[PDB]
RNA sequence: UCCUCCUAAAGAGUAACGGAGGAGCACGAAGGUUGGCUAAUCCUGGUCGGACAUCAGGAGGUUAGUGCAAUGGCAUAAGCC
RNA sequence: GGGUGAUUAGCUCAGCUGGGAGAGCACCUCCCUACAAGGAGGGGGUCGGCGGUUCGAUCCCGUCAUCACCCACCA
RNA sequence: ACGACCAGGGCUACACACGUGCUACAAUGGCGCAUACAAAGAGAAGCGACCUCGCGAGAGCAAGCGGACCUCAUAAAGUGCGUCGUAGUCCGGAUUGGAGUCUGCAACUCGACUCCAUGAAGUCGGAAUCGCUAGUAAUCGUGGAUCAGAAUGCCACGGUG
């Protein structure tokens, strides 16, 4: 909206997000960039976000909206 | 007292009829109403508080008294002759002279209703209320350097269920929960 | 006197007790002075009942008087989870907009000993 | 030294360098009398009231108040008014 | 066991015929020229514990706890 | 391999004391309203008028000029008439809320700008440290460079005393 209109999902994430719904018996998707955006209608999927030293598993709720992967859930404790 | 003929229709008459009753005695009545003001304030020098009782005497059917305490346990180092309130209760004749304007017609500044209604009622007029937030309206000698004064009301009724006696409140400026 | 201004200075300028009050500032104070068509220079017009208190409808499309905070005081309770950046920053006294804490934070941190 | 309770075995009498405490005054009002009335504490509702005084009710009813320790009584109220 | 005193800021100590928490050092921070001195600011108090009376006890009164000073006797 | 390639990250990550600045603390000032006196620069999907939409940031429609001419472009302090009754105030504005405008892979963290509400400090600064002998200490307004968006620092210029 206020940040030059509609958001964009980085192609390395857009190729693997509807393949996590629908994730099979295989491991949850690893992502290394906290800069990537998620869209508010996304729900019921587990993803693993890198923080610089660890990968943090997170389940996406109905209360999570259009966030960046640094805002949606606490990837570090951190202080 | 010039206004009391409304009691045959505007209050408790539909209640009386929806039980086929024939007397005003088969439905609730007001035993007493009390207009009590607080004097226990301790934030300024006690200088203008009898003229605040004169401001209450401009709407009460009886003028406030000096009053006395009953305990002397308090951290205010008081004697049991210490003035503790105002002693202002109405029965019968001058209570019909109170509802003559107050809580019935005295304020044209009505509010757009959001839900705020009479609360906590049980079986003996069990609702108590002070006034909240400022709008200002004309009062006697009110061009004075003193904070805006209101009224804190208490009432007792001949009831057993205040939810059933809800029609005793129908002639007033305030609403009841649906 | 005091027909719209809630304060005892009644012989003064048209901003006094008529700005920064119950959801009204300069811009919305002008909007009800405009609704009643009255005069404002040096003093506000001497006015009676049924002249401007009847026109509070013409400036009603804002959060005002008893409604100034009412519904937001429930809507702001919607996010409270400790994993939510907005939830945590509502549940504690923190800026949801984010600020710097190291240097030039002394209003938010308050006085230093 | 003066007073409350126990010491004390249910008569009466009663001991201990026996066991726990108060009193050294106070009030002309806290006395007299006729008439009236009903407290604490908790809870719900009145906050501009900063542990405790304070307005109305429900529960309760000398559990509050009775000048003092302690004992006991007080609605017939010795209570407060 | 006993008598007489003390108890309040880290230290040294006021406030003791009824509430108002304080002074000089010390510490931290700061000013000068290297270390102080000199001049300012600031932090922090079960005012030892339990009762008596009083609305209220750092205070008065009884009684504990911990430390100093003097004792603990006749055989 | 601490060389070099490749992708994400860090350089406003927080604790405490500042060195230099700045809006000020009110009336050598504000609030409202009208109003005088300028230089130096920038302008090839530029500078963009007049007008219009939007509360507004900004944007739409398109002249003028490729620029001693047009356009950026209503200098401010000052000057005139009202007002404030000296008080943390009609002062002052960190905050606080809901939504936008503009740019860039990127605005959580970590950007500039806006509308309507909403709200706390600040009372001339402790020892001391620094500037000028006159267009001198002090003070008001306009441009430019770097550059996608972003300076209150840098470089030019004019006003008052």
């Amino acid at each position: 909206r206020s940040l030059k209109k509609g958001p964009f999902i980085d192609l390395h994430l857009l190729k693997k997000v509807e393949k996590a719904v629908e994730s099979g018996d295989k491991k949850p998707l690893r992502t290394w960039s906290r800069r990537s955006t998620i869209f508010p209608n996304m729900i019921g999927l587990t993803i693993a976000v890198h923080n610089g030293r660890q990968h943090v598993p997170v389940f996406v709720t109905d209360e999570m909206v259009g966030h960046k992967l640094g805002e949606f859930a606490p990837t570090r404790t951190y202080r | 007292a010039k206004l009391h003929d409304y009691y045959k229709d505007e209050v408790v008459k539909k209640l009386m009829t929806e039980f086929n009753y024939n007397s005003v005695m088969q439905v609730p009545r007001v035993e007493k109403i009390t207009l009590n003001m607080g004097v226990g304030e301790a934030i300024a020098d006690k200088k203008l508080l009898d003229n605040a009782a004169a401001d209450l005497a401009a709407i009460s059917g009886q003028k406030p008294l000096i009053t006395k305490a009953r305990k002397s346990v308090a951290g205010f180092k008081i004697r049991q002759g210490y003035p503790i309130g105002c002693k202002v209760t109405l029965r019968g004749e001058r209570m019909w002279e109170f509802f003559e304007r107050l809580i019935t017609i005295a304020v044209p500044r009505i509010r757009d209703f959001r839900g705020l209604s009479a609360k906590s009622f049980d079986g003996r007029g069990n609702y108590s209320m002070g006034v909240r937030e400022q709008i200002i309206f004309p009062e006697i000698d009110y061009d004075k350097v003193d904070r805006v004064r209101g009224l804190d009301i208490t009432i007792t009724t001949t009831a057993k269920s205040d939810e059933e006696g809800r029609a005793l409140l129908a002639a007033f400026d305030f609403p009841f929960r649906k | 006197a005091r027909i719209a201004g809630i304060n005892i200075p009644d012989h003064k300028h048209a901003v006094i007790a008529l700005t920064s009050i119950y959801g009204v500032g300069k811009t919305r104070s002008k909007a009800i002075l405009a609704a009643a068509g009255i005069a404002e220079d040096v003093k506000i017009s001497e006015l009676s009942e049924g002249q401007i208190d009847t026109l509070r409808d013409e400036v009603a499309k804002f959060v005002v008087e008893g409604d100034l905070r009412r519904e937001i005081s429930m809507s702001i309770k919607r996010l409270m989870d400790l994993g939510c950046y907005r939830g945590l920053r509502h549940r504690r006294g923190l800026p949801v907009r984010g600020q710097r804490t190291k240097t030039n934070a002394r209003t938010r941190k308050g006085p230093r000993k």
